[PDB]
């Protein structure tokens, strides 16, 4: 026994993300866990 | 733009691919749908020759 | 989740139960020792609409058997899916009426409609969330018409807000199986215009004709008929048991289907029907199944469409269909045949899809269509109960048993404005 | 789609019966 | 950037059902709910947020609630292969259908369901931050899709009104039909839809019945493709918010650009192009022809007579391999063809959107993948005509009082009948009010 | 639906029956009036001078 | 795509198109069993000009038989390629006509022609787009004549716009087969004046002079001569069923051959008929081909074109032919012979090609030619009839079942305009 | 530049099959479609490795369509621009202009207006019909009439294919031919008549060939064409585009009707044992023996002539030809037009087809003149008319259709003041 709805969809054969996808670029660098001071020395400059 | 294009025409071309044994499967499954069909004539003929 | 009941009266409607029951446990793959054989676990999903859960997967049928002659109770177990009811559901007399309507109404219901609504109720706790009931009776026999009706108005009276399903054989002159037919018809559904919410009005003769034409079977017996009664049965209540494209419960076919409160006796056809030895020759498409649906011969009641208008109708579909196929079929017989259908109601055709097919086909229909041209039917029966009346004969069996004149006036009577209201919107 | 008299009563007749019984023997031997 | 999803009716969630997978198909979603480059080991990502929100680690649930009062379709969703994805509790079955009754599904059942239902809605929106809108699917012919759905969308508006509420409704073809009270269904639903949504979409049958049937080429359609193109044109809608483009839009705007009064809002949805692969190869693909495709009648929603009104405004959303130019120019050409008539009081009538993500493609669909799509969403008064074809037929079977027998034992009077008549009545004078020059 | 009819509504999909013809933009059929293919458009006036 | 139904009335008709079946299904490569077995994917492109898709592969012909006697129907299902129809086409009465065109046409039609509209309706809306009707039948049985004559009619009114053969043998003298000939001649002529579209005249005559010299054949049973009607019919029809360079389909056809309305019954010719025995010292030029068609002893009735005038003709050709030595042959034979056609009409040629020959030939041919010597088989039938009516005799076994003598009279009447209008465009 | 290409009834798009045929291998595109500039006025290139030409057949029968349709060239044609009626006008033009005209042209119209918005530099179209069948006339009038309204100062190229007098095959044509004319003659820029049996006489003693078929023919016609539009297609010493035919033999905007022909029609062997030049061929264009009309231009005079020359062609001995022409008194030109000429040159040669009959000449000639010929044609045509007209044969189907005597009395008259109107001019 077969439904229309069941046979219709399937799991997708294959899956990849977008081309062009929004980053949250202002989330992911300004913004910083729990640490009022840093090791003087972690980044080169 | 030339790249988005013949990227997209390769899908295409994999899609087709797959639309045509779409077909091949669905016609196979109809003749199978007939056969039992078919089968079922015959039983209930031989139930009247009974 | 939602329940459906059943009540068989009369011997017609024990037979016809029977042979129901049959046909549902075969789609349901049950086999007659009550165990799930099937293979699909669709079937599982939704047979508690029609069975309770017994030790070791067994689903005994949630039914009510009522008569008053234990032969029908040997004849329903002795064929085979028969030892699968319970035998605390067999709620059962002991004389007989003998086809006199007050016997079935008055002398031995007040005795033996006790007990069965006892067992009625307690099929009715016995489940959650009713949908509806469904009883299965004649029009003419004793034990059959009376107690049902009378059974239906206590059942009315007291859960007034749940459906109700009659299919109900009717007389003809050319089928005349007992003399006090109109005696009984016009009583019954004098009471059924009331109580019953909606009722599938059937006939022997249009079967006959059904199996003739369009079978072309050579010994029609009663066996075949009730087949064909158990396929719109299981036809009208797939979709509680299915899922569907377009589902259409039981209230959906009802408010569909009747505009006025008094206006819902309704003709009721299948489909496919075909003689095995065209079934070769034939297609398999939604045309090919709606030609055979809006044909005039496949009614099965003996009033021609023809001859009336239609007020509206309905058409179920069981399998693997394409929607616009239907609804384009169906927009095609409403602009063809423009003249039959009631003009002041547009759009005077619901349907619907469910994904199931019957065992044994790829793709049926059942047709529900509520018409105008049934009055023919009840002035047909009506004539004659005038006819009889007139010089009262055969009436002092019904006289000295606790029936009086003025039941007889205000049936007639009733009769009179229902077929003067079909008239009228006509 | 079939505009005709109404003929639902045309085999209560045991002769339109027996003709069409008649019928179906020889399309069924004939399919033989 | 967040907007949530409720599907109430037998159609809504079944086009739910098509919306869904081609969203989980546009983000990588496995049906299982997790991507299969988990978040710190591959790049971030944020446009799946919109839709769905990552729950602890590896597992993403949809903002969106199906709910309906028949079991059968839920728990066949239940069942189906998107078992683990939807969320358990939000997926809600009542017990008992509305069965086409309006009234049934507004008084009776709505009364216990509707409390349940806005119970979730509130602490989605309490785990959601920063809420664009809300988005509801329904067909206004049922009972369950017009009746609870209008009562929610009441509460709804109660409840926020502030924000926007954009409803994809599916109006009844004048043709074709399945039900038969659906005019009475249509009334006394548009009768709120009046005065409670925001912006609403009309959505027929038949036209896309004739689209499927013309372009896709494909004989025998049955509801799933109808409903897999109605879920491409909502990815389509909402890619401007998922996707960085060239020239965004966000659900706001088309409560600016698109509605110039406090109650026309009724838009004709159009996308194009609608290309079967086999074709794809023959034609060639620019703006231009597309621009011309998006305005035809042959690639509309609704079934109506574009030509026939004039237009109000336009919006056109863009996606794939559009540059602004070319699609300046194709609009210059629009405003200057004379086939189709702007109202004059209107001087620009256009709001243009580009996005760079093309459209997708399903396995086992029918729609090619192509360079790029335009999704037009417009206003014009052949819907003032399609109200006013409505309204003929229900007033037909309203003078012979029939099949109000049962709204009136549920518990409804004639009153209500009575206004929202009338109520249509207005508003038929309120488009050629707007038509007028 | 188009079963016998040799109607647009019948060829429009190819000699399969559409459920109802559509008019059409790009030209008004049934009128004698027809959109002008090539219309002159002004220029900016810069470019002329 | 383009359609056409098919018919068959009377004992002749039904044999005559057992034989046209058999030829067509010949020509598509299905077997009798249904199935298709050919080589050239040609023949599935146009089969639903004149079958349906059963189930799998099964194609039932879009035929009707109708008849009175059940004789013919064991006939028909006797040999093969007779049990490819559908048996709900079979459809058939019980009692029989006897050669009276009163009973064909006023008694056991109206409870006959019931039925058989009713499955050519649903035949003809089964298909899309109907390009005309087909009937097959003779003018000398009553089962054939009235019964066909009153199914035009009723077909004509209800479906004005199409197109319609009708294929009728005629009686002659010389071999004539029963009494009443004239009596049902000219009543069933003068229906097909006013209701067909055009009809092909046949008669058996001139099908066994044919025979006898050309074909050179010993025993000419009826299968030779209706398999020589079945090439004829299939000539005809080729245009539909397969491309070629010029097509010209029933409707062009007929618009070329029919300049006046009332002037549409044709005869017809067929080549190359060669025998056997000479079939090895034979060319296949088109010269060879018109030397054959032309010859006044080639055309399928009893009427000599040479003692009359051309108005029209027509030649549908098939095998991969030299449209240009076609158009100079024609020219030739149009310059050389220029007394025999009219005058106020040039090029009174229509021609086309198929490039598909019947299956066993390299080239064949078919002529249709509208020539006024006609009128003197209709002579020849109206001296007879005013012969029998001068005595009144054999007329009262119409007289008292029905009919009454102005129909005689307006047989006569339009009989003889028919023959005066010939006679003055001749 | 680009210039699209119609084809209307059953003749149109078997002459079709035969010149994109034609086309593609002359510009080497393989009939799946793509090349293993000069190709942009046919075909627009989708993308890439494909090309779709600028074209669309019409009919109302469908079995000649899908012939096409599962032909060689499936892969070449789009599958839209092939449009096909359900049934066919059967040699009606009432049917073909009234009943179904009403409902396929407006689908052939938003067809063509979207290929016209596809193109850019549009230099006009180019219809091919023939006046005596139903479909081609009908339609083909009812299309003409609504492009003109649409478009109007573009060029359309009309290249009918008329009715032969003693060869023919259909009956009602002089009833088709009338009507045709009677809107040809106003919506048509420039019209070219093709007769039948000019060509069978042609590639009967041209050709020797004994059995011809309408492939020849149109094999013939194809090349005629291609000929015609190589100065579109390929650069020359001299270029001549569509819009010259319109100002430089059209001299009265009534009489456009052009006489065709071409040379040298030449068989594989006789070729080579014979010598090529430009001043035999220059003559040969102008025998009766080499039209594609059968008529006698000794009993007209010329209006004016054009002369496309493809192959190794220099201007000298084109120009001392010409002259010595101008110096014959074998045929004579109008009094009122003193330079009848209107030559053009291309470099390339007319190529050769594998199963045509034509072998490979350094150099050919097509010619397109004008002159009053073709008055007498059209006097001769309006003689069969009438006789058939005089005892109203066949009009019962044309009125059942739906017209009357009206438009056959407009057309008979307006045909008579056509004949007056070329005898005024050629006077
Ligand atoms: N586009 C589309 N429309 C649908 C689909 N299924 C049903 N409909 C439409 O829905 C309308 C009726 O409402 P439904 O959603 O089917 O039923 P409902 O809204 O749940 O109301 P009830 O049946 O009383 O519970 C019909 O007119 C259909 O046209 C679908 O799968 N796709
Ligand atoms: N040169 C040439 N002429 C042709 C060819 N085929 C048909 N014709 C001409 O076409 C004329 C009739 O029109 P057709 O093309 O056959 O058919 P039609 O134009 O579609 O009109 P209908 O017959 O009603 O369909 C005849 O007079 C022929 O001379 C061909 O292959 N080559
Ligand atoms: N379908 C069907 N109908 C039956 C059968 N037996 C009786 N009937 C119908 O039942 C009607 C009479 O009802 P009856 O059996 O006397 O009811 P009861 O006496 O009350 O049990 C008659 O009109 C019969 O047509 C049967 O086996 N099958
Ligand atoms: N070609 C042919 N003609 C026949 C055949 N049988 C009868 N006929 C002709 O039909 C005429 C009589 O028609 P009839 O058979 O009585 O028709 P019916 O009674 O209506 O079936 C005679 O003139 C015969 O010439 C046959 O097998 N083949
Ligand atoms: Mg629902
Ligand atoms: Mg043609």
């Amino acid at each position: 026994m077969m439904t229309t709805t069941a046979l219709a969809f399937q799991a997708p054969d294959e899956h990849h993300k977008p081309e062009h996808a929004r980053k949250p670029l202002v989330r992911e660098t300004f913004f910083r866990k729990t640490n009022v001071f840093f090791p003087e020395g972690c980044a080169a400059d | 733009q030339m790249m988005l294009y013949s990227k997209c025409v390769t899908i295409r071309d994999a899609q087709i691919e797959e639309k045509k044994q779409m077909l091949a499967e669905e016609e196979e499954e109809q003749r199978r749908l007939d056969l039992m069909m078919e089968i079922e004539r015959v039983k209930a003929l031989e139930q009247y020759e009974a | 989740m939602r329940e459906i009941v059943h009540i068989q009266g009369g011997q017609c409607g024990n037979q016809i139960g029977a042979k129901f029951w049959e046909v549902v446990s075969d789609e349901h793959g049950i086999d007659p020792t009550g165990t799930y054989h099937g293979d699909s676990d669709l079937q599982l999903e939704r047979i508690n609409v029609y069975f309770n859960e017994a030790t070791g997967g067994r689903y005994v049928p949630r039914a009510i058997l009522m008569d008053l002659e234990p032969g029908t109770m040997d004849s329903v177990r002795s064929g085979p899916y028969g030892q699968i009811f319970r035998p605390d559901n067999f709620v059962f007399g002991q004389t007989g009426a003998g086809n006199n309507w007050a016997k079935g109404h008055y002398t031995e219901g007040a005795e033996l409609i006790d007990s069965v609504l006892d067992v009625v109720r307690k099929e009715a706790e016995s489940c959650d969330c009713l949908q509806g009931f469904q009883v299965c009776h004649s029009l003419g026999g004793g034990t059959g018409s009376g107690m049902g009706t009378l059974l239906i108005s206590k059942i009315r009276e007291e859960y007034p807000d749940r459906m109700m399903l009659t299919f109900s054989v009717v007389p003809s002159p050319k089928v005349s199986d007992t003399v006090v037919e109109p005696y009984n018809a016009t009583l019954s559904v004098h009471q059924l215009v009331e109580n019953a919410d909606e009722c599938m009005v059937l006939d022997n003769e249009a079967l006959y004709d059904i199996c003739f034409r369009t079978l072309k079977l050579t010994t029609p017996t009663f066996g075949d008929l009730n087949h064909l009664i158990s396929a719109v049965m299981s036809g009208i209540t797939c979709c509680l048991r299915f899922p569907g494209q377009l589902n259409a419960d039981l209230r959906k076919l009802a408010v569909n289907l009747i505009p006025f409160p008094r206006l819902h006796f309704f003709m009721v056809g299948f489909t496919p029907l075909t003689s095995r030895g065209s079934q070769q020759y034939r297609a398999l498409t939604v045309p090919e199944l709606t030609q055979q649906m809006w044909d005039a011969k496949n009614m099965m009641c003996a009033a021609d469409p023809r001859h009336g208008r239609y007020l509206t109708a309905s058409a179920l579909f069981r399998g693997r269909m394409s929607t616009k196929e239907v609804d384009e079929q169906m927009l095609n017989v409403q602009n063809k045949n423009s003249s039959y259908f009631v003009e002041w109601i547009p759009n005077n055709v619901k349907s619907s899809v469910c994904d199931i097919p019957p065992k044994g086909l790829k793709m049926s229909a059942t047709f529900i269509g509520n018409s105008t041209a049934i009055q023919e039917m009840f002035k047909r029966v009506s004539e004659q109960f005038t006819a009889m009346f007139r010089r009262k004969a055969f009436l002092h069996w019904y006289t000295g048993e606790g029936m009086d004149e003025m039941e007889f006036t205000e049936a007639e009577s009733n009769m009179n404005d229902l077929v003067s209201e079909y008239q009228q919107y006509q | 789609y079939t505009s005709d008299f109404s003929k639902r009563d045309e085999f209560t007749n045991t002769i339109r019966t027996e003709q069409w019984r008649e019928q179906l023997k020889g399309e069924n031997t004939h399919a033989k | 950037r967040e907007v949530i999803s409720i599907h109430i009716g037998q159609a809504g969630i079944q086009v739910g059902n098509a919306c869904w997978e081609l969203y989980c198909l546009e983000h990588g979603i496995q049906p299982d709910g997790q991507m299969p480059s988990d978040k710190t080991i591959g790049g971030g990502d944020d446009a799946f947020n919109t839709f769905f929100s990552e729950t602890g680690a590896g597992k993403h649930v949809p903002r969106c609630i199906f709910l309906d009062l028949e079991p059968t379709v839920v728990d066949e969703v239940r069942t189906g292969t998107y078992r683990q994805l939807f969320h358990p509790e939000q997926l809600i079955s009542g017990k008992e259908d509305a069965a086409n009754n309006f009234a049934r599904g507004h008084y009776t059942i709505g009364k216990e369901i509707v409390d349940l239902a806005l119970d979730r809605i509130r602490k989605l929106a309490d785990n959601c931050t920063g809420l664009q809108g809300f988005l509801v699917f329904n067909a206004v012919g049922g009972g369950t899709g017009s009746g609870l759905g209008s009562l929610l969308l009441e509460r709804l508006s109660v409840d926020y009104g502030k924000k926007s509420k954009l409803g994809f409704t599916v109006y009844p073809s004048p043709q074709v039909s399945t039900a038969v009270v659906e005019p009475y269904n249509s009334v006394l639903s548009t009768h709120s839809l009046l005065e409670h949504t925001d912006v609403a979409v009309m959505l027929d049958n038949e036209a896309i019945y004739d689209i499927c049937r013309r372009s896709l080429d494909i004989e025998r359609p049955t509801y799933t493709n109808l409903n897999r193109l109605i879920a491409q044109v909502i990815s389509s809608l909402t890619a401007s918010l998922r996707f960085d483009g060239a020239l965004n839009v966000d659900i706001t705007e088309f409560q600016t650009n698109l509605v110039p009064y406090p109650r026309i809002h009724f838009m004709l949805s159009s996308y194009a192009p609608i290309i079967s692969a086999e074709k794809a190869y023959h034609e060639q693909l620019s703006v231009a022809e597309i621009t011309n495709a998006a305005f035809e009648p042959a690639s509309m929603m609704v079934k109506c007579d574009p030509r026939h009104g004039k237009y109000m405004a336009c919006c056109l959303m863009y996606r794939g391999d559009v540059v602004p130019k070319d699609v300046n120019a194709s609009v210059a050409t629009i405003k200057t063809k004379r086939t189709i008539q702007f109202v004059d009081w209107c001087p620009t009538g256009f709001k243009c959107g580009i996005n760079y993500q093309p459209p997708t493609v399903v396995p086992g669909g029918d729609l090619a993948k192509v360079q790029r799509a335009v999704c037009m969403i417009s206003n014009s008064t052949a819907i003032g005509e399609i109200f006013s074809r409505l309204d003929h037929k229900f007033d037909l079977m309203y003078a012979k009082r029939a099949f109000v027998h049962w709204y009136v034992g549920e518990g409804m009077e004639e009153g209500e009948f009575s206004e929202a008549r009338e109520d249509l009545a207005a508003l038929e004078k309120d488009f050629e009010e707007v038509g007028a020059e | 639906m188009n079963n016998n009819k040799l109607d647009e509504a019948a060829i429009l999909a190819g000699c399969k029956g559409v459920f109802s013809k559509t008019s059409y933009i790009t030209h008004t059929g049934q009128e004698g009036k027809a959109e002008e293919y090539e219309k002159k458009g002004g220029h900016r006036s810069a470019f002329a001078g």
